[PDB]
């Protein structure tokens, strides 16, 4: 897959993903993307719905496809492991839940991205993730559980 | 003068109708914006659930 991270004085603190037709970047981090083609794009700020601008042309566009409707609570893949939850996000164990893991995409079995994480460091024995998704008819919403620190 | 001047002695009919048009026009533009500002907060609160 293609998910370029965000640099700030050498250390890694953010991740930027590429979807079909657009690029994404979380607002809780500051830094410059190391890709030169991904640095001259006018990334415009937005609300919690996280609107960015995919001004890059077609010839590298659509590395991955956003998820369609009919979302089960079944298996979903993750960079550190797996998640099986649709209404909320799964109680993944420790290790994941550090710092700088914002923007890492959550994908299905067929390589299609479902959600993009933004928070939820550690909520005890059960760890929740504050992600964005499409609720019922493709309208992009933001879900945040209680006490979700920016992660 | 036999009479006495007041504040509203000089205001004619068309002068009073002109300022109440401009009072009502700018107050209508504000409540048009204020209606639409709280409408989209309801549909943003309804897309989540």
């Amino acid at each position: 897959d293609k998910t370029f991270p965000i640099m700030l004085n050498g250390q890694v603190n953010g991740y930027a993903c590429v979807v079909g037709g657009r690029v994404f970047k979380p607002l809780h981090v500051e830094g410059r993307i190391d890709n030169e083609q991904l640095a001259a794009i006018k990334l415009k700020k937005a609300s919690i719905y996280d609107l960015e601008y995919g001004d890059v042309p077609q010839c590298m566009k659509s590395d991955t496809l956003q998820y369609t409707s009919d979302k089960p609570p079944g298996f979903y893949n993750w960079h550190h492991g797996a998640v099986q939850y649709e209404n909320n996000r799964f109680t993944v164990p420790r290790g994941v839940g550090g710092k700088g893991d914002s923007g890492r995409p959550i994908l299905d079995n067929k390589g299609r991205v479902v959600a993009i994480v933004l928070g939820g460091v550690n909520e005890g024995s059960r760890t929740a993730l504050s992600v964005v998704t499409w609720n019922q008819k493709g309208v992009t919403v933001k879900d945040t559980p209680e006490g979700s620190e920016p992660w | 003068a036999q009479h006495t001047e007041s504040f509203t002695s000089a205001i004619s009919a068309t002068a009073w109708s002109w300022i109440k048009v401009l009072v009502g026009g700018t107050s209508a533009f504000i409540v048009l914006g204020l209606i639409a500002t709280a409408v989209v907060a309801l549909v943003l609160f309804f897309h989540r659930h």
